RNA sequence: AACGUGUCGCGAUGGAUGACUUGGCUUCCUAUUUCGUUGAAGAACGCAGCAAAGUGCGAUAAGUGGUAUCAAUUGCAGAAUCAUUGCCCAAUCUUUGAAC
RNA sequence: GUUCACCCACUGACAGGGAACGUGAGCUGGGUUUAGACCGUCGUGAGACAGGUUGGUUUUACCCUACUUGGCUGGAGAUUG
RNA sequence: CAACUGCAGACCGUACUCAUCACCGCAUCAGGUCCCCAAGCAUCGAAUGCUCUGGUACAUAGAGAAAGGUACACUCAG
RNA sequence: AAAUGGAUGACGCUUAAGCCCCAUGUGCGUGAUUGCCCAUUAUUCCUUUGGUGAGGGCGGCUAUAUGUGAGAAAGUGUAGCCCUCCCGAUGUAGACGUGGCGUGGGGGUGAGGACGAAGCCGAUGGCGCGAGCCUCGGAUGGACCCGCCUCUAGUGCAGAUCUUGGUUGGCGUAGCAAAGAUCUAACGGAAUAUUUUUAAAUGCAACGUUGGAUACUGGAGCGGGGAAGGAUUUCGUGCCAACGGCACUCGUACACGAGUUGUUCGGUCACUGAGCACAACGUUACACCGUUUUGUUAGGAAAG
RNA sequence: GGGGUGCCCCCACCCGUCUUGAAACACGGACCAAGGAGUCAAACAGACGCGCAAGGGAGGAGUAUUGUGACAACU
RNA sequence: UAGGAAGACCGAUAGCGAACAAGUAGCGUGAGCGAAAGUUUGAAAAGUACUUUGGAAAGAGAGUGACAUAGAACCUGAAA
């Protein structure tokens, strides 16, 4: 973990290396619920996936679509990534579930330190025009979190 | 490619004449690292008995009596394993030069 | 405001550098020194308790026999001078190939 | 094929020029200017001719700027004192 | 010699495919690749259209009237 | 009198900030001989470096313990033996010099290391004109290595449409648009009906089988059998990591086991064809050459 | 005193190359690590170092040797 | 074919193409062409029993070891 915890004693950690997802996607979804609550940020990953709100994408935003829905978040681009927002809603329930261990009361936790990296690759290939073949490469990703009781 | 050289034969005889007569003056022996504090009389000349000894035992109490055992006990000391690639190639250890014993011939 | 920029601590990605080396390259020397119709060199197919490749071997098939030494082989079994190990006299040596 | 020119009509009038002889990732491909082929003249010949004739692939923008619309949001020491 | 009877009939091939996925095109590529069997109605008919048997719903999908496109898609007064 | 809007450089200037001439501090027909601003120039001061450089000192007796003090080398070149003085200093192609810097190995000499070697990192500073050297810290590493004199070489990289690996904006972008197409209920599956901070506005989307519906191929067929080519893709059970450019609970994928039965079917046994070329003969320095079906090998004694 | 980051006034065309002339509407130039180009031999000449000198120097061979021995010494 | 002796040589993009199941995998109708790749974890597998969440992969704890930021293409671990 890049980061440590002020008080070890009252923190659930959790993660996952070379999740089968996009990294650009995933870093997004991940990158919205720092400093949430966890109940708050559950909630926000089921009206998500109900598209009733959406994730802002602030730096890969490329050339994406607008939407009202993302006005919330201060801006106009926006998407919702099915795949890393059920990842995401698999990941906090194993540190909720490491919580419980440690005898802490899941609703009062709070996100911090969210990270999301780059993992190897996965190589294939592509056939074009003129007999030529060019790389079709996958991008996976870590995550790593840890959440607090105040 | 040229591997050996030729040198002209007085060359070589007037060479060995000069590395003698430097070998008889105490300043230029001790400045190039031979302990000879404990030596009488420089050029060192000893008896004939020497040849006859038959144990190193014997050999080591000759020395020690003559003085020459520092210079001995300075090559034992520095005794090492060299640096570099060196010791990959059949020269693992490095040490000093000692005394030097003369004889008129292989006996 | 966000995006973007810069410095520092920590973490990814990637496999450089150092230290290692049962490999290569170069030079020199010594022999009771030089294959085959008494079927060679090469090529194919097989053989282990569990055995794909490689190694050894040929239906006596990871070996039979002689000799010196003696307690191992080992992943799991399994057997308990006779094995293993090194060397070598006696043998076996599938289908081909100069192939007749 | 033309630029040019020349005729037929209308009109108030049917002026002259420049913009990489404006403009081919805007088009078209008639001309010019490969390889096929015919004629005339020239050359012993292979071949030649700014002489005539017929047939002959027109590739790529998702980047920056310009332009056209379309939205979000700071800023008076033009983010600070 | 014609009948009957008794015994014996060696070797190799044999699965599957033959193509809008099993072969050749760097690939499960709208290209290429020899032979046999071939129903009903309309109709001159192995043209073209539809259907019983046999075989298939496999080729990224959802929402959905911007401009500009492609089309084995059309219509327009004088 | 010309082709984008536009140039005494711009603004502007007319008792000029225009044109031709004349002057200068405090005080312009009473101070005669500098109104003021800007250089890699000139003068002057300090420091460096090189000289066709110029001088001087270098025979150490003045006296001195601790609780006015350090040096002095007869020298091209160094941390220059020391002290004065004078003159030059830019430079492409090019030449030369340097007790000039750095890298791998040999001969010598002197050290360092598990109380931590090499390598690696840096808002670690110090020294040098510079190439570079050295200390410091590592919440780095875990076994070798360096100073000096010499010898030796596969000895120093920013570019060669350089070589080999790795990474990269473009970019979650261009796209994944021929062959018309699927819908419904039940079951299966971890893939749901997942909420503690009434029911809809908080678990979406997608997969296989069976029944039902709808539809396509339309006998020159996404029918049923073979050759060439392929060679276990065939079958059952299990399985979902990677692969089938979306998906999979499906699979020609992966794993473990199974399957091909002939007196008569195809081939050989057992025919000739377009043709081939062993023997024999001839040629060639050399068979790895030529002849060898128009009834037919061979100067040719080929019948067992 | 050194080091880091920001700001102010002033100064300041993109590197390598061919060319009389490059900031060029002249060519090569996305980034990093490791590689990457005056060497060896033989004949001659000049400068400088060393030995001997009207003389200088061999080569090939030979003589004596697990020893720093493919060296070194001697003819 | 059997032995020996060595090196002012190279040190994993070097040295033979090949320090490794290398004339191998792979390519071509064929003659022919022809790689990449140090298993260098640790002195010793002592190679993480067991609890808990998860369909699994894995995560959170516990444990071995001087070191697990030595956890299995596992010494060191640079730059972009
Ligand atoms: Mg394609
Ligand atoms: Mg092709
Ligand atoms: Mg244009
Ligand atoms: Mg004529
Ligand atoms: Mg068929
Ligand atoms: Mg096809
Ligand atoms: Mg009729
Ligand atoms: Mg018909
Ligand atoms: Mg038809
Ligand atoms: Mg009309
Ligand atoms: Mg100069
Ligand atoms: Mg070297
Ligand atoms: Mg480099
Ligand atoms: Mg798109
Ligand atoms: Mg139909
Ligand atoms: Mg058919
Ligand atoms: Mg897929
Ligand atoms: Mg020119
Ligand atoms: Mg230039
Ligand atoms: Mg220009
Ligand atoms: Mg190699
Ligand atoms: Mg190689
Ligand atoms: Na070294
Ligand atoms: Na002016
Ligand atoms: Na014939
Ligand atoms: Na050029």
């Amino acid at each position: 973990y890049s980061r440590k915890p002020q008080v070890s004693s009252k923190t659930a950690k959790a993660k996952i290396a070379d999740l089968r997802c996009h990294y650009k996607n995933t870093f997004e979804t991940a990158n919205v619920i720092n400093g949430m609550k966890l109940r708050k940020a559950q909630q926000l990953y089921r009206q998500v996936l109900a598209k009733t709100r959406c994730i802002p994408f602030k730096r890969y935003n490329g050339k994406i679509g607008n939407t009202a829905q993302a006005k919330e978040w201060g801006q106009t681009k926006g998407r919702w990534p099915r795949k890393s927002v059920v990842a995401m809603l698999s990941l906090l329930k194993n540190a909720e579930a490491n919580a419980i261990e440690k005898g802490l009361d899941p609703g009062k936790m709070v996100i911090k330190h969210v990270q999301v990296d780059q993992a190897p690759r996965v190589r294939r290939r592509t056939f074009r025009a003129h007999g030529r073949i060019t790389p079709y490469m996958r991008s996976p990703c870590h995550v790593q979190l840890f959440m607090t009781q105040p | 490619r040229r591997w050996h050289r030729k040198i002209n034969l007085h060359q070589k005889r007037f060479a060995v004449v000069s590395a003698l007569a430097a070998s008889s003056l105490p300043a230029l022996v001790m400045s190039r690292g031979h302990k000879i504090e404990n030596v009488a009389e420089v050029p060192l000349v000893v008896e004939d008995g020497v040849r006859a000894y038959e144990k190193t035992k014997e050999a080591m109490t000759f020395l020690k009596t003559v003085g020459a055992i520092d210079d001995v006990n300075r090559v034992n000391d520095s005794r090492q394993i060299r640096a570099g690639r060196g010791k990959m190639r059949n020269r693992r250890y490095v040490a000093r030069r000692g005394p030097m014993l003369v004889m008129p011939d292989n006996k």
